[PDB]
């Protein structure tokens, strides 16, 4: 059987997060959190993994008090144990010292089943989406980084070895990734299922495996807003974009089309097309 | 004390080709050393028969060009990369590491800065140098594009920074500035091969929506999937993707999965077509990160038209395959 | 578009693959039906009866139940969203 | 496996919950079954909620939700106003012993019933959100023998099955109660907004201070001339405005609910009080209130089934007691099933005791008394079209100085009362709603 571990990550509902230009703020308070969006298909990955392996999967995060609900909503998809690290010793923690204490919590979760074959993140969380958790713990196991994925092929679980399919720009690619590897889900590669019931009323009474900073061993401020290298100095909302004109109008019946051509050279933004250099280079 | 001060810039290449954002975050670099004191703005290379792109570096503005050498590079694994972005970078202590924000690019950023310990910030869209400590101001939407956080690394280096690709502006290039391109043979050894690439699949064979350059859109100004081949047909002309509203997929006339506003994919091309789009607001929060909205639909009281930088009042079974035919007597005049 | 700038405030899970507004027949709405009092009487905008038939945009529904009870021939298949789906009224 | 439970109650309303906190406290396996992602996700209701029926349900209820959000800004003024065409008559009545001793608290229900679960929870009650009950699971005896959701896995066993679920009696009528649907002259549609108004100007244009708060309840012709009684109430740092029409009304009137809404925020008076906090809605809500009531009401009993809440249509819409009557239904109902698990029987001969407490409560004598209300308020038209803005003209009339002699203000105001409706129907009419006040 293999070891798998989802760092999942409680993510306000940025459906709902919206922009208040009156106040110049996101209106994101009553917006309650849920799973991070990537990560459902990172956990629906996961029991599909437990239903056809009977692999061990934990699920792991690294938030708030509050964030113990989202580590209930994943044991609903069929998961075995749920792992919190809940400590304001881990606040305001960045990506290397969010990877610094999930590094910690993930390896002590090999002091309980093993050596894990497998860790599940999302491309990107939404709220500062950067999506460095996933390419950062790879590099604390110095596993294989198969990021974005899109499709599973052969998941050997003899030859401790799976084929991915990775998104570029270029275009996709097949990997033959070496387990252990640390994986990172889009939205593309399954849809989460419904829940059941027996899963789901198990869901509601597990309590999520509490540790703190001196559960894990590490060191006391590697971890929050001293481990951080990086500081959010300013957080500020994006501009009304910009009032535009009606180029063409109801009267032209093509003539608007060459007058479309005519204000799209005005912009900066049509070198970077790949497919109207043509029209502008010549 | 002046070379410790190293701007790093690295540079994307498929193939034999740079990527456009590499000569983007070299001119951006440039504009970063003019405010940095005693700098100088590198470029990282790695791969082997490099030269027709590590002289073109310096042409867009590069002061000097480390072009890292191994027959390993030419292709993209990040194991790899890792493991000689991090010899590159303890050797010669660069202050800004430069990467755009491609799907390799912010993958490898993420594996290179938890190997140095630095911080780094991922698709930013304002870099700028603040007078007092000499540090980056990395800028970067949040939220989908709802918060542009101000980042700022104090005292670890360097200041890594993913950037995305387009919002920086290019230098042209000029052969008249030369500089020293420093080739390190790269050697590995034992290497325990763990990413081993298979095939290469194109881009176009799935729905990508999110990494189109163009996204040409549109619902219930498209009357039946009839003009859903006229909106395809420019979307093959302008290599992007096709998409939809939530009154064009309920109508069953694309597939779901074209589908963009709130509760479909939030697009990020450089030019959005509108195309018979009323512009509610659940629709237009999916494509206001992107740079260039055209709408073209018969309301000129539409609330597109309210975010849309090019706005035409017309019929789209009249003006579409009408500018799709015009596309292509223009695409072929510089084709040959 | 007036109401949609409102609807934009509530919070929704929205079920596409499942409309839980279906018109049992659309005949009804075109020939049987003078007034449509489900288009007029809808707090949501949900109905708009086009010559296309009736367009039911059931992802705005606030699942109040006006439809259904307001439709006199009963013709629409009313049903509550899946749980975890439809409005999630935040401080209701 | 076989999810066994001793009651299941779906929905969790306040009837559903209150149902379950009374089994759950008396040590009985009691589920709540409810659709939302949590409980008070699918609710709407003004506000108002009175504390006498929870402190039926919990004697320690002000102790435990002071220091929560569940309940917002006590009431200690309730207020009712007539909205003229510039004017308004405002009726109020502040006690101050309600300070010390509350009457109602002011309530969003999503902070409430998320509260109310976590201390039915506590109880030992297994509340399931995020699952919709589809019909009811029968044995072979032909009886409601639990509970089916649209889970995959999802079939709930238990002795008896509560049905709180409210307005939209879908799972009513499965059970064989409702032996129709709603008919629209038993609901009324209430169209609500949520106002971010920012925790001061709450305090102004309301009168008070420091988690004390006002009712306002409007009558005017902003509801079209049909009766809408209207709301506007004062939570912590928001204000609850929403406005409620019956459907028959709604129906013939064709004027789309959240315009009346629209009327009522773009009133002279309610929009010289929020001035411009009146378009920062933080949220907008719809639901239905039973009307019906007395006439229209299902049995509320069956073989292995109780009907709670709503669901049961006991409302007391012109006091507004849903929620007085709902919190009460669920103790009575779980008080029915409390006495049905010591003998054993769950059938029509034990649970018809239910609808005994149901009378021999205040739930169904309010409903009796406003039997024939409505029908009443629908065959007038006046009480809310010419009654409002005739005695706002009379008492701005009343009030005016421009030098007329006081008999020549008396008799202007007979002759303004006296032309809109002649004295036939003005002695008619006091007498006439004499009849539906009982
Ligand atoms: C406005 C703003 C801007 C920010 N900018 C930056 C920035 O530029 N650089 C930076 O390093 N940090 C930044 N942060 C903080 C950063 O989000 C935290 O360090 C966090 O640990 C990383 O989350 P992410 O948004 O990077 O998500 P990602 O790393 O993109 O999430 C990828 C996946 O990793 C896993 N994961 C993510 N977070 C956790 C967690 N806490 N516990 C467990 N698993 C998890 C999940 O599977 C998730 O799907 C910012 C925060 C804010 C509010
Ligand atoms: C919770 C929720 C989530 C939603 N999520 C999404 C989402 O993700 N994506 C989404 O798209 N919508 C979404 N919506 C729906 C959104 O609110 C709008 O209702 C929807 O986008 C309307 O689609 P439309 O503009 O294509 O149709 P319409 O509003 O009907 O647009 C028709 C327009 O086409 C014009 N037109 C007509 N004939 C022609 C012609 N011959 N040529 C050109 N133009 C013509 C008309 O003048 C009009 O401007 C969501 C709604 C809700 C409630
Ligand atoms: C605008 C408005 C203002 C009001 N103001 C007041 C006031 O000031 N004072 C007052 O006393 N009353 C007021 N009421 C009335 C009050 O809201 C109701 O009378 C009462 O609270 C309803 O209680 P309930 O237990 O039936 O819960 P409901 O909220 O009616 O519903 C119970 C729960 O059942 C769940 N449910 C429904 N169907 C299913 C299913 N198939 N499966 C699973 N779960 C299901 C729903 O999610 C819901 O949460 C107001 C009502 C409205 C509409
Ligand atoms: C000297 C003295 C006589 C001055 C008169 C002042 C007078 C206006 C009030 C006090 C007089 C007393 C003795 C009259 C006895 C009967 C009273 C209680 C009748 C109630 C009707 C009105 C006038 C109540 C006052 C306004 C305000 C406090 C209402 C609160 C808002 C909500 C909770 C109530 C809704 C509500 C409304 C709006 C009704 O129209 C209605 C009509 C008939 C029965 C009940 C109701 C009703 O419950
Ligand atoms: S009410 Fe019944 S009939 Fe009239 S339109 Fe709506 S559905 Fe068709
Ligand atoms: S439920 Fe309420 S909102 Fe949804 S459609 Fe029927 S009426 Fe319109």
């Amino acid at each position: 059987h293999a070891n798998v571990v989802v760092c999942i990550k409680q993510v306000p509902d940025t459906t709902n997060v919206r922009i208040d230009r009156k106040t110049n703020n996101l209106v994101r308070e009553g917006v309650p959190s849920i799973i991070n969006p990537d990560d459902e298909r990172a956990l629906e990955l996961a029991s599909q993994l437990k239903e056809k392996f009977g692999a061990t999967v934990y699920v792991i995060t690294m938030g708030p008090p509050q964030a113990k609900e989202a580590l209930k909503d994943a044991i609903a998809f069929g998961l075995d144990e749920a792992v919190h690290l809940s400590d304001r010793t881990f606040a305001g923690a960045d990506t290397l010292a969010t990877t610094y204490t999930l590094y910690w919590g993930i390896k002590k979760i090999e002091e309980r089943i093993g050596k894990i074959d497998l860790i599940l993140t999302g491309k990107q969380a939404v709220d500062g989406d950067t999506g460095q958790v996933g390419p950062g713990l790879a590099t604390r196991f110095g596993y294989a980084l198969g990021a974005y994925v899109v499709r599973i092929e052969e998941i050997d679980p003899e030859k401790k070895e799976m084929v991915i399919v990775r998104r570029l720009d270029q275009g996709f690619e097949k990997i033959r990734l070496k387990l252990p590897a640390v994986l990172t889900i889009t939205d593309e590669l399954n849809k989460p299922r419904y829940a059941d019931l027996p899963n789901l009323i198990r869901a509601i009474r597990y309590e999520p495996i509490v540790w703190t900073h001196k559960d894990l061993g590490l060191d006391p401020k590697k971890c929050g807003f001293f481990g951080s290298p990086t500081r959010v100095v300013s957080t500020n909302i994006p501009p009304a974009r910009k009032g535009g004109d009606i180029i063409s109008k109801n009267e032209d019946p093509e003539v608007a089309a060459e007058k479309l051509i005519e204000a799209l050279k005005k912009f900066e933004a049509v070198r970077l097309v790949e497919a109207l250099k043509p029209v502008l280079e010549g | 004390m002046s070379e410790k001060k190293i701007i790093f810039v690295l540079i994307e290449h498929h193939g034999g080709k740079a990527h456009p954002v590499s000569w983007e975050l070299i001119g951006k670099a440039r504009d970063l050393a003019s405010k940095l004191e005693n700098s100088e703005v590198w470029g990282v290379l790695l791969g082997e028969g490099l030269e027709s792109v590590a002289k073109e570096a310096i042409q867009r503005g590069a002061d000097k060009v480390l072009y890292v050498k191994n027959r390993e590079f030419n292709t993209y694994v990040n194991y790899l990369y890792k493991k000689a972005l991090v010899d590159m970078v303890r050797k010669y202590r660069p202050e800004i590491f430069l990467i755009g924000a491609t799907l390799e690019g912010r993958e490898l950023a993420g594996m290179v800065a938890t190997e140095l310990e630095t911080g780094l910030t991922a698709d930013c869209t304002g870099l700028d140098i603040i007078p007092d400590k000499k540090l980056l101001a990395m800028t970067r939407p949040t939220f989908g594009g709802n918060l542009m956080a101000t980042i700022m690394c104090p005292d670890h280096r360097p200041q890594m920074a993913t950037v995305r690709p387009g919002v920086m502006k290019e230098l042209p290039p000029d052969p008249e500035r030369t500089g020293e391109i420093i080739e390190e043979e790269y050697d590995l050894g034992t290497f325990d091969k763990l990413i081993e690439i298979l095939e290469t699949i194109p881009l176009q064979t799935q729905v990508n929506l999110e990494y189109a350059p163009v996204v040409v859109a549109g619902g219930k100004g498209v009357g039946g999937p009839e003009g859903f081949k006229k909106l395809k047909e420019l979307a093959d002309l302008l290599g992007g993707e096709v998409g939809a509203s939530r009154a064009a997929v309920k109508a069953g006339w694309i597939s779901p999965e074209h589908q963009v506003g709130q509760t479909g994919k939030t697009v990020r091309p450089v030019l959005y077509f509108a195309c018979g789009i009323s512009g509610a607001i659940q629709h237009v929060v999916g494509i206001k990160e992107s740079e260039i909205i055209v709408a073209i639909n018969i309301d000129e009281k539409a609330p597109i038209f309210d975010i849309a930088d090019i706005g035409i009042v017309g019929d789209l079974h009249k003006v579409v395959p009408a500018l799709t035919a015009k596309l292509r007597e223009l695409l072929n005049k510089s084709g040959v | 578009m007036r109401i949609e700038d409102k609807l934009y405030l509530n919070r929704y899970r929205t079920d596409e693959e499942n409309p839980h507004l279906k018109i049992k027949d659309e005949s009804i709405c075109a020939e049987k039906c003078s007034d449509r009092p489900c288009v007029s009487c809808c707090p949501a905008d949900v109905y708009e009866w086009t010559e296309s038939g009736m367009e039911v945009k059931f992802e705005g529904c606030l699942e109040c139940g006006t439809c259904r009870i307001v439709c006199p021939f009963g013709n629409i298949e009313w049903n509550y969203p899946r749980g975890n789906y439809g409005v999630l009224y935040k401080f209701g | 496996m076989k999810i066994e439970f001793d009651v299941v109650v779906v929905g969790a309303g306040p009837s559903g919950l209150s149902c379950a906190y009374v089994l759950a406290k008396n040590g009985l396996k009691v589920a709540v079954v409810e659709k939302g992602e949590y409980p008070g996700s699918k609710n709407v209701m003004g506000g108002v909620l009175y504390v006498h029926p929870l402190k039926e349900i919990m004697p320690d209820f002000l102790e435990k939700a002071a220091n929560s959000k569940a309940l917002e800004r006590n009431v200690i003024e309730q207020n009712l106003w007539l909205l003229g065409n510039e004017g308004v008559i405002k009726i109020g009545h502040r006690n101050v012993e309600w300070k010390e001793n509350p009457n109602a608290f002011t309530v969003l229900r999503a902070n409430f019933d998320r509260w109310f679960a976590q201390e039915v929870e506590k109880a030992g009650a297994l509340i399931i959100p995020k699952t919709k009950v589809e019909d009811f699971l029968r044995n072979e005896k032909g009886e409601i023998a639990g509970v089916v959701t649209s889970r995959p896995k999802g079939e709930i066993h238990s002795k008896a099955v509560v049905i709180a679920e409210g307005v939209n009696p879908i799972l009513t009528m499965k059970a064989g109660l409702r032996k129709e649907d709603l008919k629209p002259h038993m609901v009324a549609v209430a169209v609500k907004e949520v106002i971010s108004v920012p925790e001061d100007v709450v305090n102004r244009v309301f009168g008070v201070e420091g988690n004390d708060g006002a009712t306002i309840e409007l009558l005017g012709s902003w509801s079209e001339g049909m009766f809408g009684m209207g709301f506007l109430y004062a939570n912590r740092s928001s204000v609850s405005l929403g406005c409620g029409v019956l459907l028959e009304d709604l129906r013939k009137k064709k004027i789309k609910p959240y315009q009346l809404l629209e009327n009522l925020k773009n009133h002279p008076v309610i929009s010289d009080m929020l001035g411009e906090y009146r378009n920062n809605t933080m949220e907008y809500l719809a639901h239905l209130i039973p009307e019906g009531g007395y006439y229209a009401m299902p049995k509320v009993y069956g073989d292995r089934v109780l009907v709670c809440g709503d669901a049961a249509m006991l409302v007391n819409s012109i006091h507004r007691e849903g929620s007085n009557h709902a919190i009460t239904s669920g103790r009575l109902a779980a008080e029915t099933l409390l006495e049905a698990f010591e003998k054993g029987d769950f059938s029509e001969k034990i649970l018809k005791n239910y609808y005994l407490r149901l009378k021999e409560s205040f739930i169904l004598k309010d409903l009796e008394k406003y039997k024939d209300l409505m029908p009443t308020m629908e065959k007038n038209h006046q009480f809310v079209e010419i009654y409002p803005d005739l005695a706002n003209d009379a008492l701005k009339r009343f009030l005016q100085v421009d030098g007329t002699p006081k008999w020549d203000v008396q008799k202007q105001i007979a002759d303004m009362v006296l032309s809109r409706r002649s004295l036939i129907g003005i002695s008619l009419d006091l007498l006439r709603f004499w009849r539906a006040v009982r």
